């Protein structure tokens, strides 16, 4: 409902399930950020990138990968976080610094990198704005449901949807 | 891993908007435990672009609480496992972050989830649960007060078993809900905070066990 966001969601095979697991949130419009995270000495390399991202407090959008963490996976794992956050950014026309990554699942699991370039070379922009709910959707995890709220305030709309039920006690900052 | 995205076409000031994200986050999302794993991932965002125009800081401060409040207990409530969402009001604590380090404490016993899983008004659990902050020496089990629900349960007013059979009762009918509240004050000075969790269940256990995750 916000006015300027587009939701992407699709499956990548994150999990062999067909279901969407990879979601783009981004704004038509320039953007103010504010980000907190996990402090967690073992913080995945997605969390980097977001802190370096948010630096500037400008950032447009995220792309989250469900069902894998893209954590303890080294070297290799540094290297997929980055390339994904930036060919997002890419095939978006968006500076690198102004897109986040965020990711979720198993820990010690590289990412199936393959599907996830294959999938990156078609995307581009949602037509018409919304899809909050297929965000919402293609998150989840563990999850039973998805998780969204709405609320309007001063004539502007805000959105917010979240996820997580198992390895949770946030800590962020 | 909590993963949670907040968009808005409000306009705010910059540093505000910081200022207000932080001071929710921390009542909210920094404010619930499933299972003490605070995750290699949990990321929190919040982006305004200006399109709706300039918003009152305050009024959309008040709008995001509610906004990630009701995605905490969301959360709570879809634990992995859960039946019951617990909800732990510390009162009366030094200040905010002792009552905090105490909710907490009493939100994540294995002890005190699956009493109230099982509907055992084992108030004992959380008197044992604050004992646990043991270098919060301020906090005198005599000044102690713990409630389930609206039934004061701690500490004893005269006897005996009274009294604390009857009134066990009743905490065992509120506890038959999905919704869990313990109340403990802690009689040291206006220190205040609520957190979220859940009950511990064999659900928990197979869904955690079978299971890659």
């Amino acid at each position: 409902t916000p006015r300027g966001f587009v939701v992407h969601t699709a499956p990548v095979g994150l999990a062999d399930d067909g279901r969407d697991d990879f979601t783009v949130l981004a704004s038509t419009a320039p953007a103010t950020v504010s980000a907190v995270f996990t402090r967690s000495r073992f913080a995945g390399p997605s969390v980097v990138l977001c802190r370096e991202a948010v630096a500037d407090g400008q950032a447009r959008g995220v792309v989250v990968l469900a069902r894998n963490a893209n954590v303890a996976t080294g070297l290799e794992g540094e290297e997929n976080a980055r390339e994904v956050r930036e060919a997002v950014a890419r095939a978006l026309g968006l500076p690198e610094g102004e897109m986040l990554i965020a990711s979720t699942g198993v820990i010690g699991r590289q990412y199936p990198m393959e599907s996830i370039r294959e999938h990156l070379k078609t995307l581009e922009w949602p037509a018409g704005e919304g899809g909050f709910d297929r965000a919402a959707r293609a998150i989840m995890t563990t999850d039973t449901r998805p998780k969204e709220v709405r609320v309007s305030v001063g004539g502007a709309t805000l959105v917010g949807i979240a996820k997580g039920v198992g390895m949770l006690e946030p800590d962020m900052a | 891993t909590l993963l949670t995205f907040f968009a808005t076409d409000a306009r705010l000031d910059p540093a505000e908007q910081d200022r207000l994200f932080r001071r929710v986050m921390d009542r909210t999302f920094n404010a619930v435990s499933i299972d003490t794993d605070t995750s290699t991932s949990d990321t929190a965002v919040l982006f305004a672009n200006g399109l709706a125009g300039e918003v009152d800081a305050g009024e959309f401060e008040e709008a995001l609480h509610t906004a990630a409040l009701a995605l905490v207990k969301d959360i709570a409530s879809d634990g992995e496992g859960a039946a019951k969402l617990i909800e732990v009001q510390v009162t009366g604590a030094r200040d905010d972050a002792q009552a905090k380090r105490v909710g907490k404490t009493v939100v994540n016993s294995p002890l005190v989830k699956t009493a109230v899983h099982g509907c055992d008004p084992n108030w004992g659990r959380v008197a044992m649960a604050i004992g646990k902050c043991s270098d919060d020496t301020d906090i005198d089990q005599e000044r102690v007060t713990i409630r389930f629900g609206e039934v004061e349960v701690y500490p004893p007013k005269a006897r005996g078993d009274q009294a604390d059979d009857a009134l066990r009762a009743a905490v065992a009918e509120h506890l038959r809900g999905d919704e869990v509240v313990i109340g403990i004050d802690l009689a040291i000075a206006d220190g205040a905070f609520t957190v979220y969790g859940c009950d511990l269940t064999e659900g928990y256990v197979r869904l955690n066990s079978e299971y890659t995750t």
